[PDB]
């Protein structure tokens, strides 16, 4: 779900690191974001961000 | 020695020339249906924010 999150934003904003075997999404650079509000179409991650 | 009326004909034949029907195949169109408009592959964003 970290990758689906990283695709609902301008691509540089959510940098998906690999802290453990699992993948964590982190907000690397908020400034690159264009307001497209494409998370709000996800219906499961509009509650997370 | 003249011409006289003879016996009435017993039947009539009417001839016409006719060809026949082929199988129904119903080949509607070369490239058929209304083919849908669609996505160019990959595309990519052609615009970025400032900063």
């Amino acid at each position: 779900a970290a990758e689906e999150l990283s695709r609902c934003f301008s691509p540089g904003v959510i940098e998906v690191q690999e802290v453990q075997g699992k993948k964590v999404a982190r907000v690397a650079n908020p400034r690159l974001d264009t307001f497209s509000r494409e998370i709000f179409r996800n219906e499961k991650l509009k509650k997370v961000v | 020695g003249g011409l006289t009326c003879a016996s009435a004909p017993q039947g009539t034949l009417r001839i016409l020339e006719g060809p026949q029907q082929s199988l129904s195949g119903s080949p509607l169109q070369p490239i058929p249906a209304s083919p849908p408009p669609q996505i160019p592959p990959g595309l990519r964003p052609r615009f970025c924010a400032f900063g």
